């Protein structure tokens, strides 16, 4: 009702004939939609686990546990995702901004809002990032206090002393440096934040995927464009210049090239949330045999002799950081 | 002795269920009972099968208007047109509505191959949980149940097939104190494979992981230890 | 780039101009069978706005994060365990009228613990009673052999 | 022409094809004694509302009776409601897109 | 009134057969045409005015 | 185009009940031309004299 034709009435009546076929592709988007939504709260219920934490929690007072810093990761919106927040500036709160400068002012070039102005919106998450993010959290710091919840009840250095009996190393040379393998990972961890300054290829894939869907919206906008062998583009010139039974034949070929448009669109987005349920169900399985339990699997959660594993809260995804 | 084995797995001990097998044999077939009688409720999985039904009746009832959406057309129904014009004055318009017909028919089947990509992706993990914890048990959880998962067996559904799953999951707790890992007058540590240690009437016994029982310390349900760390509990004497 | 159209001057002043293009289209509505009225929620848009484009509801405004809701009180106070009116951004609406209650799906159950090792050991709440449940699950594997004539 | 004495819903009399568009409509005086006798009678009622064109909903029951109609047009509920094909729509967060501001004036392309 | 009503071209004379029931025949219902089976029923929600019933 | 909604008016004459209401004119110019329609009621019955007469 709004992108293929946008508010003519002779144009919006050449539209009730075939507004069955756009109701479909509605109806179509509704679903993935749903789907959408199915897989935001399956994710949502697999990080979730029978966890039970202690009530007089203060993340400011008790933080650390045997000089091990989680500063960066502890949250409640930890410094660790709000660095690749800082990163990346194209979140949905930011898209939600980016809808409230849109209303007057500045910026002329303002691709957001006129995609919306358009008819395309990128409508926000059901869930927010904050409580996401707040849920990761409290995993992590169920993995780090008792009750381990997510470590089964173990304490964190038992867990990398248990896990480093299994790996072909002796524990002689190794209760004389708990403190500077504590260190190792201290170090490891303050590699891996500065990594981050440097291009890596987290940062190829997350700005490759929202310039994908940018450049997916471009695409959009352009067909707007496209003549699909009409002597124009839009509406008002070929309904002042024509008479609307020699135009007839424009409006229905570029209607027709149009919803053609949206079908290979809808096309690539059934074949995207597909890939989307993939790998989702496969971060499920790499999230429920690292973080929560290690699996004897080799070589799958991490390249090498794999030791253990914390995932963290990502833009449109999840972070997960290897040991 | 399949499921007692299983549940040793999950961190309970026998010897408080040796006597009670017969509960717990009521605790199955009345599991049994209660998903048998929970079809009667409108669940999750008839609302998922009846989800399946509905969306492909409704996508081959979508099929069926594409006949007699209007298209550039005069009409739908190309019957009568023929009985009101000729064959010249046919393909002005017939042609490219069979071809709309057909962009609709290969696009059907686009989504038809989706459809099937998705359910043999399905059915692919239907079979790698039937044979790791159908036929047999795998070390690996929060699969095929949550929590505590005991075992799972498959039973017969149209267009696909019914997962039912034994979980297990305790009503009532109780608060303890305890440590995880101690060590010993000789320098040897002590800590629990699984379970936890309880001290309680001057002497240090042990506790499963699932089910508050305090069993004698032995050297079958430890495992040794050269020397304990120093942020551990020292325990003197043997 | 793509052919987009900025702005313009006049020839009589000579002063320049910033096309903005306008805005169309409503947001959504929420709906419930006991109840009777609607629930209208009306996002990225102010509220002072929109009752300065027509006219003035009948339902106050409330405006949020999400944008202006309308027939609903927030209630961030209490938080819905299941909702099936999803706002977006974890926010929902109900019928008991209408009101806004934000909403969480899950929630940790906050045991009151000690979380330090007292004397070295620790305060674990372990179960006391076994207790097993069966679990429902289907998993479709198959799907009906249609075919069409050509 | 549609009327029905009986019958809630009207129904069909006769078409008249004419060509020439219809513009006025008047109902004439009546010179009778005394209807109202000192206004403790009845009197006259005609009562009128204009038409145009709209999109509605028929609702058929078992016997073919029009069972009831909805706007599709006045109200939010006016909406979804019918186009979810029926009377009483399924929870849910249903868009709208049925508002046009159009409050311009000058539509001009020159050189 | 396309293929519908009482003024009916008998340029082509074709004399006014009954209703041959449930046999797969085309049909000249009154100038309405096509190809299907008829059987013979009871209906009782018909009106005066109303002649033809749809799906 | 209109919709009317007309109240009976049933006024009781001794032994001979009536229910009579007005008369209503509707066309185009009102002329010996473009088919002006009267349509009137008498006494239970109604007479449509819809023809391009005088007015
Ligand atoms: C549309 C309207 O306002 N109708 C009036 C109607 C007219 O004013 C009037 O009758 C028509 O004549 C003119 C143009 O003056 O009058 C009603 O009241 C009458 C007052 O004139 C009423 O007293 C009638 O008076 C008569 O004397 C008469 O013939 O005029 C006798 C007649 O029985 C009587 N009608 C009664 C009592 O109903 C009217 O005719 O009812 C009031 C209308 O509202
Ligand atoms: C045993 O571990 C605890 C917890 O780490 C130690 O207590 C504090 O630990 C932090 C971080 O390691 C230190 O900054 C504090 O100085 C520690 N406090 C005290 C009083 O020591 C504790 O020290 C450890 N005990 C031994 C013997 O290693
Ligand atoms: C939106 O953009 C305008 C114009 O640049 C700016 O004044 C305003 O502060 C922005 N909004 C926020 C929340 O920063
Ligand atoms: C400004 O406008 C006038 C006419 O209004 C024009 O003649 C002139 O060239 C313009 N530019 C300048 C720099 O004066
Ligand atoms: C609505 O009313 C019906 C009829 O009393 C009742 O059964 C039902 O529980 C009510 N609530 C909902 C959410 O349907
Ligand atoms: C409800 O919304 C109003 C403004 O829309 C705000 O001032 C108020 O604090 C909100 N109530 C809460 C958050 O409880
Ligand atoms: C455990 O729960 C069951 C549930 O009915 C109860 O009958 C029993 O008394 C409880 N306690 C023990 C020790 O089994
Ligand atoms: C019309 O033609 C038919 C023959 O098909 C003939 O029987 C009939 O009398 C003709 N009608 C006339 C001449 O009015």
């Amino acid at each position: 009702s709004l992108f293929v034709c946008s508010n003519y009435a002779a144009c919006h009546d050449l539209l009730s004939e075939y507004g069955t076929f756009c109701d479909n592709i509605n109806s179509i988007l509704d679903e993935v939609n749903g789907l959408l939504d199915t897989t935001q709260l399956h994710v949502a219920d697999t990080l979730m686990q029978g966890v039970t934490l202690s009530s007089n929690l203060n993340t400011n007072l008790h933080f650390d546990v045997d000089n091990i810093n989680f500063k960066s990761l502890v949250g409640c919106r930890s410094f660790f995702e709000d660095l690749l927040f800082d990163k990346v500036k194209l979140s949905d709160v930011g898209f939600v901004e980016a809808y409230n400068n849109c209303t007057g002012g500045s910026e002329i070039r303002d691709l957001l809002c006129v995609q919306s102005f358009n008819g395309i919106k990128v409508l926000p998450p059901i869930l927010s990032e904050s409580q996401i993010s707040g849920y990761t959290t409290a995993a992590t710091v169920a993995a780090m206090f008792p009750p381990w919840s997510a470590a089964a009840g173990i304490p964190f250095s038992l867990n990398v002393q248990y896990r480093i009996n299994g790996l072909g190393v002796t524990m002689d040379v190794l209760n004389k440096n708990q403190k500077l393998i504590a260190t190792a990972f201290n170090n490891a961890l303050l590699s891996i934040q500065n990594g981050f300054s440097a291009t890596n290829s987290a940062l190829a894939k997350i700005q490759s995927v929202v310039n994908s869907n940018a450049q997916a919206l471009n695409s959009l906008l352009q067909q707007l464009f496209n003549k699909f062998g009409a002597i124009s583009s839009s509406l008002q010139e070929i309904l002042s210049r024509l008479d609307a039974l020699e135009a007839q034949v424009q409006i229905d070929r570029l209607i027709n090239g149009r919803l053609t448009a949206l079908n290979a669109y809808v096309s690539q987005q059934l074949s995207d949330i597909s890939l989307v349920k993939l790998g989702a169900a496969l971060a499920m399985e790499k999230v429920n045999e690292c973080v929560k339990s290690q699996s004897p699997r080799i070589n799958f959660c991490g390249n090498g002799n794999h030791i253990l594993s914390l995932v963290q809260n990502a833009p449109y995804g999840l972070l997960f950081m290897h040991f | 002795l399949n499921v007692q084995y299983r549940i040793n797995g999950l961190g309970v001990t026998m010897d408080v269920l040796n006597k009670n097998q017969k509960l717990i044999a009521t605790a199955f077939n009345n599991a049994l009972l209660s998903i048998q009688n929970g079809f009667s409720a409108t669940n999750s999985a008839l609302a998922k099968i009846q989800s399946v039904v509905n969306s492909n009746a409704q996508a081959l009832n979508s099929l069926l208007q594409q006949l007699f959406n209007k298209f550039g057309a005069i009409s739908s129904s190309l019957q009568e047109i023929l009985s009101r014009l000729d064959a010249l004055e046919a393909q002005v318009q017939i042609d490219r509505l069979i071809n709309g017909r057909l962009t609709a028919l290969n696009a059907y089947v686009s989504q038809q191959l989706s459809d099937i990509s998705l359910v043999k992706l399905g059915a692919a993990l239907a079979m790698e949980k039937v044979n790791e914890c159908v036929k047999s048990q795998s070390p690996r959880i929060n699969f095929c149940g949550n929590g505590n998962h005991i075992l799972s067996l498959v039973q017969n559904a149209p267009y696909g097939l019914l997962f039912m799953h034994f979980s297990y999951k305790p009503i009532s707790f109780k608060t303890v104190l305890v440590s995880p890992g101690l060590c010993i007058s000789g320098d040897v540590g002590i800590a629990p494979k699984q379970g936890y240690f309880i001290k309680h009437n001057d002497h240090w016994m042990f506790t499963g992981s699932s089910y508050y029982y305090p069993e004698p310390i032995s050297d079958k349900n430890v495992v040794f230890m050269n020397t304990c760390s120093v942020n551990f509990t020292k325990a003197p004497l043997v | 780039f793509n052919g987009n159209i900025i702005g313009f001057k006049d020839f009589v002043t000579n002063k320049t101009y910033n096309i903005f293009p306008c805005y169309a289209g409503r947001v959504s509505a929420a709906f419930h069978q006991n109840a009777s009225s609607l629930a209208l929620l009306y996002r990225n848009l102010k509220c002072s706005y929109v009752l300065n484009n027509i006219s003035l509801a009948t339902q106050p405004y409330f405006d949020s994060y999400l944008g202006c809701v309308f027939n609903a009180d927030n209630l961030t106070d209490y938080s819905v365990s299941s909702c099936a009116l999803r706002m977006g951004s974890g926010f929902c609406v109900d019928y008991n009228s209408y009101r806004f209650v934000t909403f969480e799906p899950f929630n940790v159950s906050f045991v009151n613990d000690s979380i330090e090792s007292v004397g070295g050991l620790y305060e674990i709440k372990i179960p006391t009673n076994f207790t097993i449940v069966g679990q429902e699950e289907f998993i479709q594997t198959n799907s009906p052999k249609v075919t069409i004539d050509c | 022409a549609y009327y029905a004495d009986s019958g809630m819903p009207t129904t069909f009399l006769f078409s008249l094809y004419l060509g020439t568009l219809l513009s006025h409509y008047y109902v004439l005086p009546l010179t009778c004694n005394a209807i109202s006798s000192n206004t403790d009678n009845e009197t006259l009622q005609y009562w009128v509302t204009p038409l145009s064109k709209r999109q509605y909903l028929l609702k058929f029951d078992d016997r073919g009776v029009i069972t009831n109609a909805v706007d599709c047009s006045s109200s939010f509920f006016s909406e979804i409601q019918c186009k979810t094909k029926s009377l009483l729509p399924n929870t849910g967060v249903y868009d709208l897109s049925g508002f046009t501001v159009k409050p311009v004036a000058t539509v001009h392309r020159r050189i | 009134g396309i293929n519908s009503g009482t003024t009916c071209s008998n340029d082509l004379l074709q004399p006014n057969t009954e209703v041959f029931t449930d046999v797969c025949v085309d049909y000249d219902l009154y100038g309405i045409t096509g190809q299907g089976i008829f059987k013979e029923v009871s209906a009782v929600y018909y009106n005066s005015w109303q002649n033809l019933l749809y799906d | 185009g209109i919709f009317s909604r007309v109240k009976n008016t049933k006024l009781y004459v001794n032994k001979t009940l009536y229910s009579e209401f007005s008369t209503i004119v509707i066309g185009s110019v009102f002329i010996n031309n473009s088919y002006t329609i009267v349509v009137q009621p008498h006494n239970g019955v109604l007479e449509i004299t819809a023809c391009q007469y005088t007015m």
